[PDB]
């Protein structure tokens, strides 16, 4: 029935999530992304169709390119210095099935490779995590899936434990 | 086509402006110029509230001038009690993302809002002995920003949807709905008659409503970046802004101009909270960098600073009889100043 | 009297919120952004 | 399309538009009587040594 913030539960491993999907929301981030100032980790999902054919309701405004722009200003918010980012690439069966006819050289100006899907995916994946420039504080975890894949869970499971060791050995100031 | 409306309007904004640069005979700063000032004001912590566990956002003075009430971004909403430090209620909440909250005049129920959209009243009131949801106010788009209790019956919101509106407790539908505003509302103070009301939004202006016929009459501008706060003067014919540009401004509705500007050029972070003092002579801000400062409204100097809190000051109020100031930070302390 | 019950109210209130702050720190809060129609629906299942 | 929005949005310049205003030297005279009519109760100005303050330990 509600609108706005949208939560929901699960547990793994003797552990406790809580996801919030305030992508809902339809204002102005600027006055609430301060709100969630001491979250553990940030899930962003990325889908891999976009790299072309399809741009969004507008003329020259490619979605993939969209994608990095809020990529870009999400990871370097003075609220989010010591959050590190869980990125998803979802959706790489379209990719490849894609790849052979619609080569990747119409989403970014030089090269991708053999045109291949694995020398692509590998480029795109590189592009999108050298948007970051507070390497030395926080880090990125990526991981392509698809409408197949099952394994997710764990890898969230595993980068937050992580996350929260190295956070701990930062404290102490081993780190 | 309608570039003659765009000519049209810009012949009204002139003309509006014209009209504006003519009952500016003389300045305020001339007229009180020839008086004596205050001095140096000194004031100092009194009681020390704790129990909250995360920042806090929201604070509302009682109408006897003896409990509080505070909102944590948690589900948690205390009752305070300045005479004695001891806590009277405590309500959990659905949504941990509480954003303001208010004290009815009738010293009965409450109020708070956030990111749900959603407004609920709460029966602080004899209910078998404890507090329960009575109404759940849903129809805004955007977040809740600010609420009012004009009655036991009616309540002011203003949200995020650049829209404000008058609820019906008793039927949960909204009765009237304001709109003009082009940016997210932040900010609404009633007046003392609760006849007309005040509002500041993301985009710089200000207008002034009335409750009954629901159309905005007067719009005031000024600032060059968001509001925050606003508060009337003790009077009724005047109120105060604060923004984003480390200034805070005074206007009066009967001459339909700006009086005065306090600022400083030590001072760069934004103000989160306005309010006046009895007899309009004591202005009280509160801002980014941990302070909180007071001012002179008729002359513009600086006359005592308050500094007890570690981290960002996010609301602030003065009772209803002038006796005390109340301070809310992003930790969770709340701090009595006399 | 109205002092004292006042006094026990308090305390057994700041029992109840230690309380709830001590289990609600064992828990982890993922903030789950995206761009618009790019997935963000599969991850819910 | 956007014709009615801006017809509105004439409509409220022009009810704007024919207002009273006095001047401001009268205003800040008003705004000056007040604050020295109520200068005399107000305990921010001058605190009261225990005897009213209900906040004295």
């Amino acid at each position: 029935k509600t609108t706005g913030i949208v939560e929901t539960h699960f547990t793994f491993k003797d552990l406790y999530f809580k996801m919030f999907d305030v992508g809902g929301q339809r204002s102005e981030r600027k006055k609430w992304i301060h709100c969630f100032e001491g979250v553990t980790a940030i899930i962003f999902c990325v889908a891999l169709s976009d790299y072309d054919l399809v741009l969004a309701e507008d003329e020259e405004m490619n979605r993939m390119h969209e994608s990095m722009k809020l990529f870009d200003s999400i990871c370097n918010n003075k609220w989010f210095t010591e959050t590190s980012i869980i990125l998803f690439l979802n959706k790489k069966d379209l990719f490849e099935e894609k790849i052979k006819r619609s080569p990747l050289t119409i989403c970014y100006p030089e090269y991708t490779g053999s045109n291949t899907y694995e020398e692509a995916a590998a480029y795109i994946q590189c592009q999108f995590e050298d948007l970051n420039r507070r390497k030395d504080t926080k880090e990125i975890y990526t991981h392509f899936t698809c409408a197949t894949d099952t394994k997710n869970v764990q890898f969230v499971f595993d980068a937050v434990t992580d996350v929260i060791i190295k956070n701990n050995l930062k404290e102490c100031g081993l780190y | 086509e309608l570039d003659q409306l765009r000519q049209e309007a810009e012949q009204l904004k002139n003309q509006i402006r014209d009209a504006r640069k003519a009952c500016a005979d003389a300045t305020l700063s001339q007229i009180t110029n020839n008086i004596d000032p205050v001095g140096r004001i000194q004031m100092r912590t009194r009681r020390t509230l704790r129990g909250h566990l995360a920042k806090i956002y929201a604070m509302h003075w009682g109408t006897d001038s003896r409990l509080l009430v505070s909102a944590s971004q948690d589900g948690k909403l205390i009752i305070w009690d300045s005479y004695t430090t001891n806590k009277v209620h405590a309500i959990p909440l659905r949504s941990s993302w509480v954003m303001t909250c208010a004290y009815a005049p009738s010293g009965n129920y409450v109020a708070c809002g956030g990111l749900d959209n959603i407004c609920s009243i709460y029966n602080l009131k004899t209910r078998e002995g404890n507090v329960r949801v009575s109404r759940e106010l849903a129809g805004h788009t955007g977040y809740l920003s600010c609420c009012r209790f004009l009655d036991d019956n009616q309540i002011v919101t203003s949200s995020g949807d650049t829209t404000c509106a008058l609820w019906d407790i008793e039927t949960g539908q909204q009765t009237t709905t304001f709109t003009g505003h082009t940016g997210d509302v932040m900010s609404l103070s009633l007046a003392p008659d609760t006849r007309l009301f005040v509002s500041g939004a993301c985009d710089a202006s200000a207008k002034l409503w009335d409750v009954r016929e629901g159309m905005c009459r007067q719009t005031f501008t000024g600032h060059e970046s968001d509001i925050n706060a606003i508060c009337f003067f003790p009077n009724g014919n005047a109120f105060a802004t604060g923004s984003d540009d480390a200034t805070c401004r005074l206007f009066d509705l009967r001459a339909d101009q700006e009086l005065m500007t306090y600022s400083h050029d030590n001072i760069i972070c934004g103000i989160t909270s306005v309010s006046f003092s009895k007899s309009g002579r004591l202005l009280l801000a509160g801002y980014d960098d941990f302070n909180c400062n007071v001012w002179d409204a008729l002359k513009a100097d600086r006359a005592g600073v308050l500094a007890g809190h570690d981290n960002r000051v996010s609301c602030l109020g003065v009772t209803d009889d002038g006796m005390a100031v109340a301070t809310g930070s992003w930790d969770s302390f709340l701090k009595i100043w006399n | 009297a109205e002092d004292k019950a006042a006094v026990e109210r308090s305390k057994m209130i700041d029992r109840n919120l230690r309380e709830d702050g001590e289990k609600a720190a064992k828990e982890v809060k993922l903030l789950l952004l995206g761009a618009g129609e790019s997935g963000k629906s599969t991850i819910v299942k | 399309a956007s014709i009615a929005q801006a017809r509105k949005l004439v409509e409220q310049l022009k009810m704007e538009a024919n207002i009273d205003r006095i001047k401001v030297s009268k205003a800040a005279a008003d705004l000056m009587a007040y604050c020295e009519a109520h200068a005399k109760e107000d305990p921010l100005l001058t605190p009261v040594p225990a005897s009213e303050n209900p906040f004295r330990e």
